[PDB]
């Protein structure tokens, strides 16, 4: 029983770090993409200041 | 023959074969696995044979043999266990059995001998509640590898009839299996009187301990259950390959089927264009 | 040392070799050795027990009989059951008996190929018009 | 119908055998000398059927909905007229004789029914769920009625039995009190809405409808009528 | 990839006749009738939803290895469904692997075959199906 | 002493558990800054892209 | 092609889909105002498919000998423009899916494939009696496909298991190195003439080689090359 609970708490444990790590690298993410699409938006609106600038 | 009507001929031809193929198929599987069960269930029944052999080759005593083992002279009453596949489709096996009944339920009804019939299947235990021969005994839903707790239902009675003196022997009617295309019908004695070449026996010695004649009235009975066993399951092997050749026949024949309707419905398809093509022809000037 | 077979109508239990049986004779039990002289006899309900190399093995036989050459045993019980396992319950032995087989080894065949033999008299209905 | 469409309200337009007009293009165009198309078919036959079916269209002001009816000769399908008919078609509702003479007042057919409406993107995730959850308790057709004629049910099925009996039960459902036969039957009409009906349904195949009987949903308009009843 | 599903596929169409029967067959056609059902599940795909090169090379090297045997055939899509998401979210850098070396003639490379395996294990350790 | 050796090597796989699980947070938190500076680098590229398309 | 008969060479025409030919005959004659024939074929037919292939003679000063790919309208031999086509061919090369995907790249179907000159007043009563023996075994191995597949090799009765056993090698040994193909492949080309040809399968037949699996025999060229690949 000792050895089937090494084994067990092996798996156990790097799949609670797997699991933070996706966690980690989802938060990290959606932050990028947020703040990406906060960039593309202020650019669009350069944009559309650069057209009325020619109108 | 409308050119899509031989459509639908050929789609509905197309599906049976399709069907049957599958039915082939696992039919095929379903005597493997019913031939497996057989060469398992061997080694039992041939241990108790040489055990029979051995026996019999002692207490020879009529009397000692009144037990089962003993020979009815008069013969008034017989029994007939027949064993039929409980499904049809299974080709011409369903038929050769309950013929070779009626080929025995006569020979025997003109010895004076009153025939009765226990069945093993629902497809014998039709042909004889319409004869009108309700079978003494019907053991229906049999499945591909029933347990010999099944046969026993039917063969208590039988035996306790050889026993009650209601019957002067029991014959069992199944469908035993030459080669994975022929199913010969056969019938067998249920009689146990035994008493093979004293060379199979060797005369081999033991020392009942319950007594000879306790452990030969005890034994007998599972010897014909054993049997009747036995033929079971080579009636259920036999079925199978019946049921595998019969498919095989008519997915050949569904084939041909198609390859005519596919001529005919090519022959429909050209005539329509033809006739399409005039009459666009003739409106045209 | 000698060459036990636990036969049934079924199948074979077993066919190893055997130090011990500790058989439950009609009349009483009786312990069979490599050397038992010829003996031919009737079980009853009981526990049959083998013993091998100091292993007890408890196999619950419901009936059945017995030959016993000197050379090997055979045990023609009518049913042989391990209660000693216990777990053959939960082990497939029972458990899949319960869904690997009947329930689709017999069930599912039967649904299956009554299924297919309706979709084939319906579709020789359909196509009787050839 | 364009009149009305032209002030913004909604029109419901029935052409009964749209089949028979295209008919009688075809004999028009037999009697003007026109050189037959196809199976004595008019060659203009493609445009002719799209300056009638493009004028039934939803507009910003107003939509002309259309529910035909179409005739196929014999059955086939095939055919130009109904492949023409079918190239301007949204919707099919398949009435059949079966459902109509089980007293089901409304005799649409849950399978060979079909819309191009009906996926996510449009009707919503939830109404197309549920219209796949339903008409798979029939995409067999109950095809387990043909196993219940050779085995009975083998006396019952494991699972199958309930499916029956959602299935039964959703058959029973489809059906409806109509207002238009409201005295001829006796019985108030229901209008159920689209959200009414994706919720009873989705309710009924969830299990909520495992606790009331048959004939329970006999002719009533949402799961919740079935309800009252049940509680009454 | 793609070779070991379309002979999977072919396989399963000369066994097509075969699926309402797959429990009374060999036990290596049940298991190409099973893979083959598993493939065309795999195979069905929503409307508006177009797999990029790299998402359908991960599915496809899950499907044809043996990685969604375990899986009932119902939730395949579902499988799917969830893989690329993790793909998407919890490992971006292998998506980009693959898509980057897409056109070597010897595509499993050790380095993206091992970074594809730790995915579909990593996926198919958290979840349950 | 089997049972010593084996509750001694679980300690040892549950220390490596641990520094496997640190080993794979910090590989995490590498690849989500990484992947965070690459796609805020991507769209500060496409916003110059869309400004001198605007002009 | 007619210049280089003329000078007496022998020449190989390659028509690809002469059905295509019968097709763009057709699309004139409809072009044309002529009345259409049958299935939309041409009224001159037989006279357009007799200007072709009639100039494809052997004559005393030189040969054209045409391969032609023919494409068959859905799947009918009986079409007029197949049968047409098949009124003027002398032997018929049926490729096959199958024996292409295993790696029989001269993937000639060999009970299909048929012609007319094998006859034994023209090419030998030897070439006649082995061709016929190779088709025989291989067609008994056709009809074995379905029980090998039904029970397994093992139910097949012996010589049969040997006709089986044959016939695999010889469908294996249909393979042939090709010239053109020996850069892709790295195997030289062999060039197997017929009466080469005629003895090595005979002596297949007869019983040597038995020995040798199946293999040996794949891509090869004589018996010769099957032995001396044995012997090393």
């Amino acid at each position: 029983e000792q050895l089937a609970n090494a084994r067990r708490d092996y798996e156990a444990e790097i799949a609670r770090a797997r699991q933070e790590a996706a966690k980690i690298v989802a938060q990290a993410q959606e932050r990028a993409k947020q703040q990406e699409a906060e960039i593309i938006a202020q650019a669009r609106r350069e944009a559309e200041r650069l057209k009325e600038e020619a109108r | 023959p409308s050119s899509r009507e031989i459509k639908r001929r050929i789609r509905s031809v197309k599906n049976v074969a399709q069907i049957t193929r599958a039915m082939e198929m696992v039919s095929a599987s379903k005597m493997r696995r019913a031939q497996r069960n057989v060469l398992a269930t061997r080694p039992y029944a041939d241990r108790m044979r040489e055990v029979m052999a051995n026996l019999t080759a002692r207490v020879v005593g009529a009397a000692r043999r009144g037990t089962l083992l003993e020979k009815r002279e008069t013969v008034k009453s017989v029994a007939l266990l027949v064993v039929t596949p409980d499904r049809g489709l299974c080709g011409s096996l369903v038929a050769n059995v309950l013929r070779r009944a009626g080929r025995f339920i006569t020979e025997q009804r003109a010895m004076g001998r009153t025939v009765d019939v226990y069945t093993f299947g629902r497809k014998g235990r039709d042909f004889f509640l319409r004869t009108g021969f309700a079978p003494a005994g019907e053991a229906t839903r049999l499945g591909d590898a029933p347990k010999l707790e099944a046969i026993l239902g039917v063969a208590i009675s039988a035996i306790n009839g050889f026993q009650s003196g209601k019957y002067d022997e029991l014959y069992i009617i199944y469908s035993e299996f030459i080669n994975t295309l022929v199913q010969r019908p056969a019938i067998k004695q249920l009689l146990p009187v035994e008493s093979p070449d004293i060379s199979t026996t060797t005369n081999v010695d033991y020392t009942y301990e319950p007594g000879e004649e306790e452990v030969l009235n005890s034994i007998l009975p599972r010897y014909v259950e054993t049997q009747i066993y036995q033929a079971v399951l080579e009636s259920i092997a036999s079925e199978h390959s019946a049921r595998m050749v019969a498919m095989r026949n008519a997915t050949n024949n569904a084939k041909d089927l198609v390859r005519d309707l596919t001529l005919s419905f090519n022959k429909a398809r050209q005539a329509a264009i033809t006739k399409e093509v005039s009459e666009i022809a003739s409106g045209a000037a | 040392p000698i060459h036990l077979e636990i036969v049934t109508a079924e199948r074979v239990i077993l066919s190893d070799d055997v130090d011990m049986i500790s058989a439950p004779t009609k009349d009483g039990r009786v312990g069979i050795l490599p050397r038992h002289a010829p003996l031919m006899t009737i079980l009853e309900p009981g526990e049959l027990d083998i013993i091998k190399n100091g292993e007890r093995t408890p196999f619950a036989v419901s009936g059945g009989f017995m030959e016993v050459l000197p050379h090997r045993v055979t045990i023609l019980a009518d049913t042989v059951e391990r209660a000693d396992e216990i777990d053959e319950a939960r082990a497939e032995q029972a458990r899949a008996e319960a869904e690997a087989r009947r329930r689709e080894a017999q069930s599912e065949r039967d649904m299956a190929l009554a299924e297919a033999k309706l979709r084939k008299e319906m579709v020789r209905l359909r196509v009787a018009q050839l | 119908a364009e009149y009305f469409r032209d002030e913004g309200r909604d029109i419901l337009l029935f052409i009964d055998n749209i089949f028979r007009f295209v008919q009688a293009g075809s004999e028009v165009s037999s009697l003007l000398g026109r050189m037959p198309s196809q199976v004595g078919y008019q060659p203009t036959l493609g445009t002719e059927m799209g300056e009638l079916q493009e004028r039934i269209t939803s507009t910003k002001r107003g939509s002309i909905t259309s529910m035909q009816a179409v005739y196929v000769p014999a059955d086939d399908y095939t055919d130009p007229a109904p492949a023409t008919v079918f190239s301007h078609l949204d919707a099919t509702i398949s009435l059949e004789r079966s459902i109509a003479e089980r007293a089901i007042f409304p005799a649409v057919d849950p399978l060979a029914s079909t819309s191009r409406i009906l996926d996510p993107n449009i009707v919503g995730e939830e109404h197309y769920r549920v219209a796949q959850e339903v008409k798979r308790v029939l995409q067999r057709y109950k095809d387990l009625k043909d196993i219940i004629a050779i085995l009975g049910m083998e006396e019952l099925s494991d699972e199958d039995k309930l499916t029956v009996q959602r299935a039964r039960k959703i058959e029973l459902f489809f059906s409806q009190p109509f207002t238009v036969a409201q005295q001829f039957t006796g019985r108030p009409g229901k209008y159920v809405p689209v959200k009414k009906t994706v919720e009873s349904f989705a309710r009924l195949l969830n299990g909520e409808g495992d606790h009331i009987p048959e004939s329970f949903f006999y002719m009533q308009g949402d799961f919740d009528d079935v309800l009252a009843a049940y509680e009454a | 990839v793609a070779g070991k599903l379309k002979g999977e596929l072919a396989q399963f169409r000369d066994l097509a006749a075969f699926a309402q029967f797959a429990s009374d067959l060999d036990a290596t056609t049940k298991a190409q009738i099973e893979r083959g059902q598993r493939l065309q599940e795999l195979l069905k795909q929503p409307q508006y939803q177009p797999l990029p090169v790299e998402d359908q090379v991960a599915v496809l090297y899950a499907a044809t290895n043996n990685y969604l045997d375990d899986v009932p055939v119902p939730l395949i899509t579902k499988w799917r469904d969830d893989f690329l998401a993790f793909l998407r979210t919890a490992h971006p850098e292998v998506r980009k692997l693959i898509y980057d070396n897409r056109l070597d003639r010897k595509f499993p490379t050790p380095e993206v075959k091992e970074a594809l395996e730790a995915a579909i294990k990593e996926f198919k350790a958290t979840s349950n199906y």
